[PDB]
């Protein structure tokens, strides 16, 4: 249940002590490790091109967030504060009051994009499927304050993404 | 997996390796990304009887610790477990 | 209250190493302000040490006194081998933080706090 | 109780017991509780007179052979009179176990320090002075280690809060990173999550 | 080190580069205390001003009994020939 | 047989670890004697070093030795008997075999406050 790595006493016969001395005058050693980065010269790398191509990613992925909606237009937030309440970096700020038509929807959904951690609470902690995190990767700002969300970012997120969203979730629900 | 059998070759030689048989890039070899949907099984308390909550109640079977001694014969001396049983070398690999 | 001392054993010990260290701050100044090349006088730097020394000028318990002298020493031998940068020793002068409102008016003026 | 129920293991229950009974009579000059844990770990709670005689022991006698010190640790309790509670973790190579020795402290009682013993906690008990303040007497180089250079307090403690006091910024005027007073844009929202019901009755406090 | 009035006048002169020391009231029995009306550290620098001039190292000990300018010049003639 | 190494770094192999773990037993011993006889930290070590001290004669062999010594390598048996010594001298100055120094402050170990 161990084994000793480097506990080799080397053979001392003229045999071995000329194979050690003509290892040591004639570099072989040397020599097998330029041909293995001889051999990598005339492999194909594994470069991909970006942005032509796109690295492999599974419906699971934790990306840009987005606020979703019943296939009505409704969206899905009932302001349960569940998410803020999980949210391991406070990035999540909800307000909330009954809207003209007496339904328990949020008039504040903020999600500070800098301070989160892109861990997926809020999605596992969301009873209602609303707050997601997509696949959008690609969504670097030149300033900070472009990545301080409100609610209208996040639900121009879920009608933007919705089409591949559905489809991810669709394609990993039963695991949850 | 493109390359010519010369370049093959060349390869295989400098590396001294057959790179062929193991190549790092994946090809249709890997699993394909639309997969079926599962049926994930249930746990050994998803039971309509004598599942009772109090008969596998985990966290209220943890008991404070014991108090051995507090401030408030010729007994054998002891250690706080036996000595640890020394390990035996590889029969798979020993480097011996 | 027959407490574990640190160094000292009475108040005549400590005040003894508050006097050792506050002749070390002293000779360590002019190096301080030239090394670090701050743009202070050597004047202001050894006024500040004084401002320092006289803010804890109440204590009575030799205990406290020792650890001072302790986190004063740590603070010269961070300043003496250049591990604080320039930026670390001129954080005891509040130099851009804007002058508070002292009285109760101005106070008033500004805010809520007392 | 099978499936989701840790199983209790009985053997290191009994065998930990018995060790510290043999450690509580070796060295009853500091021990003060001696105590298992319903998941088989054995504390020691020693008198801080006895830092260098318990560890010592633990180190070097034969039937204990504790080489390994494999944390070194405070804790703030602030409603104690001696608030900090030093925890030593030892790992015996020998007899393939873990011992943990507690004492305890105020903010003026220095702790005797355990580098003579055991040269792991040279920096250890170096970041428990930069953490919590405990003053390690007779430490080689005890100074701070984590926290930057200027700074004030030690931020372990429960009474410090989480952003502390100061924040730095660069400032163009001077040509310098600045500590100016602490300001939040979004204040750190407190949540109180204490269920007003008792979860644990084995657990549970007797009255006034 | 050679004259005890010269040490004397170079003590004086060494107070009187003091800046806090009013020149007038500086005289050979004047506290520094009480009279001169100084802090501690006023008294503790003084003393390395002392250390400055006479290049020896006067312990603590004996920088504490140093109360005016006649102690300090017995404490640098008492640590000399003279 | 003369054991080429200890695989342990730094741990010499000792020619002859029978008389060495003797000498150490015996002043073990020695030392142990300067300790009250009511403290068990005296009665415990004179109990394990004479059963080791016991093994040690009755085994000429090493390797069986180590099988019943059951404290690994025989060298690092010698190191813990010498660890052994060192802490009874020091157990002597330190003398913890007298009452309790202190009695803790009444809350002290009581978790949780
Ligand atoms: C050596 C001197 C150059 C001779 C050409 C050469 O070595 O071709 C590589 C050719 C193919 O090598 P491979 O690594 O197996 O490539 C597999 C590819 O996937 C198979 O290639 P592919 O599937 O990628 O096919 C497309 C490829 C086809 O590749 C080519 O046409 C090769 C480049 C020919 C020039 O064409 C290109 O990508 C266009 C490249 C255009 C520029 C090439 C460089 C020009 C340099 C001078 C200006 O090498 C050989 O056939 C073995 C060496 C032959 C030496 C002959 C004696 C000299
Ligand atoms: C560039 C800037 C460098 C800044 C350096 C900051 C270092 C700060 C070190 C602080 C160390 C201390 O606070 S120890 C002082 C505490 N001492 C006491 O509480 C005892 C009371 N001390 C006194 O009254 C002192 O004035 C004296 C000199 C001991 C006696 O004076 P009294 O007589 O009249
Ligand atoms: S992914 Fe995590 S850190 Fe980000 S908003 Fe959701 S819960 Fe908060
Ligand atoms: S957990 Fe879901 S429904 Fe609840 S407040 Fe957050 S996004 Fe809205």
């Amino acid at each position: 249940t161990y084994k000793y790595v480097n506990l080799r006493e080397p053979s001392m016969d003229m045999k071995s002590v000329t194979d050690r001395a003509a290892q040591t005058l004639l570099w072989t050693e040397l020599i097998r490790g330029l041909g293995m980065t001889l051999s990598y010269l005339f492999r194909e790398p594994a470069t991909i091109n970006y942005p032509f191509e796109k690295g492999p990613l599974s419906p699971r992925f934790r990306g840009e967030h987005a606020l979703r909606r019943y296939p009505s237009g409704e969206e899905r937030c009932i302001a349960c504060k569940l998410c803020e309440a999980v949210c391991p970096a406070q990035a999540i700020t909800i307000e909330a009051e009954p809207r003209a038509d007496g339904s328990r929807r949020t008039t504040r959904y903020d999600i500070d994009m800098t301070k989160c951690i892109y861990c997926g609470f809020c999605q596992e902690a969301c009873p209602v499927d609303a707050i997601v995190e997509g696949p959008n990767f690609e969504f670097s700002t030149e300033t900070h304050e472009e990545l301080l969300y409100n609610k209208e970012k996040l639900l121009n997120n879920g009608d933007k993404w919705e089409a591949e969203i559905a489809a991810n979730i669709q394609a990993d629900y039963l695991y949850r | 997996a493109s390359a010519t059998r010369l370049i093959q070759g060349l390869r295989n030689w400098a590396s001294g390796r057959d790179l062929q048989a193991k190549l790092q890039l994946r090809y249709q070899e890997i699993s394909k990304r639309t997969q079926p949907p599962p049926k994930l099984p249930v746990g050994p308390s998803h039971r309509l009887s004598n599942n009772y909550y109090c008969a596998r109640d985990g966290r209220r079977e943890a008991m404070p610790p014991s108090i051995v001694m507090s401030s408030q014969s010729e007994k054998k001396a002891v250690s706080p477990a036996p000595p640890i049983k020394r390990w035996e070398l590889s029969q798979d690999e020993p480097y011996l | 209250t027959s407490v574990k001392p640190i160094f000292s054993r009475d108040m005549n010990e400590a005040k003894r190493r508050v006097r050792e260290l506050y002749r070390a701050w002293y000779r360590e100044v002019p190096n301080t302000v030239h090394l670090f090349q701050l743009d202070i006088s050597v004047k202001q730097g050894r006024d500040k040490v004084r401002e320092m020394f006289k803010k804890n000028a109440h204590v009575t318990d030799p205990r406290v006194v020792d650890l001072l002298v302790i986190k004063g020493k740590m603070e010269l031998e961070e300043t003496i081998n250049v591990w604080k940068q320039r930026t670390h020793v001129m954080r005891f002068f509040h130099e851009t933080e804007a002058p508070r409102p002292k009285d109760f008016l101005s106070k008033f003026y500004v805010g809520h706090d007392p | 109780t099978r499936p989701t129920v840790r199983p209790r293991n009985d053997v290191a229950h009994k065998q930990l017991s018995a060790f510290g009974e043999y450690v509580a009579e070796i060295l009853p000059k500091y021990v003060q509780q001696v105590q298992v844990s319903c998941f088989s770990e054995l504390e020691i709670c020693i008198h801080p007179d006895g830092v260098i005689p318990v560890l010592t022991f633990l180190r070097d006698h034969s039937n204990a052979q504790f080489k390994s010190l494999a944390d070194l640790t405070a804790v703030d309790i602030p409603t104690r009179q001696n608030r900090f509670e030093i925890v030593y973790n030892l790992l015996s190579l020998r007899f393939n176990s873990r011992i943990r020795v507690k004492t305890y402290t105020d903010e003026l009682t220095p702790v005797e320090s355990s580098v003579s013993v055991y040269k792991a906690a040279n920096w250890y008990e170096r970041e428990i002075w930069d953490m919590f303040g405990v003053f390690f007497a007779n430490h080689p180089d005890l100074r701070r280690i984590l926290t930057d250079y200027g700074f004030e307090g030690h931020p372990f403690r429960k009474d410090f809060p989480l952003s502390g006091y100061v924040e730095l910024r660069y400032d163009d005027e001077v040509k310098r990173v600045v500590a100016e007073p602490v300001e939040l844009a979004q204040e750190f929202r407190k949540f109180d999550l204490n269920s007003p019901w008792e979860a644990f009755p084995a657990y549970r406090q007797p009255p006034e | 080190p050679l004259t005890l009035e010269g040490i004397k006048d170079r003590v004086l002169y060494v107070l009187k580069l003091y800046d806090k020391i009013d020149p007038e009231k500086l005289s050979v029995n004047s506290h520094f205390m009480k009279d001169l009306g100084l802090d501690s550290l006023d008294q503790v620098e003084i003393i390395m001003a002392m250390e400055d001039e006479f290049g020896f190292e006067i312990p603590d000990i004996d920088a504490e009994k140093l109360m005016c300018p006649q102690e300090i010049v017995d404490y640098i003639a008492d640590k000399k020939d003279v | 047989l003369l054991k080429k190494t200890t695989g342990l770094v730094g741990l010499a192999v000792c020619e002859t670890p029978h008389e060495r773990l003797k000498i150490l037993y015996t002043k073990i011993l020695d030392v142990l004697g300067h300790i009250p006889k009511n403290a068990a930290y005296r009665k415990y070590t004179e109990q394990i070093t004479n059963e080791k001290l016991s093994i040690v004669k009755a085994e000429p062999d090493v390797k069986k030795l180590e099988e019943q010594l059951q404290g690994g390598q025989i060298e690092e048996v010698i190191l813990q008997a010498e660890n052994e010594l060192s802490l009874a001298r020091k157990m002597i100055q330190w003398k913890p075999w007298e009452p309790l120094v202190e009695e803790p402050p009444a809350s002290q170990w009581k978790w949780p406050i």
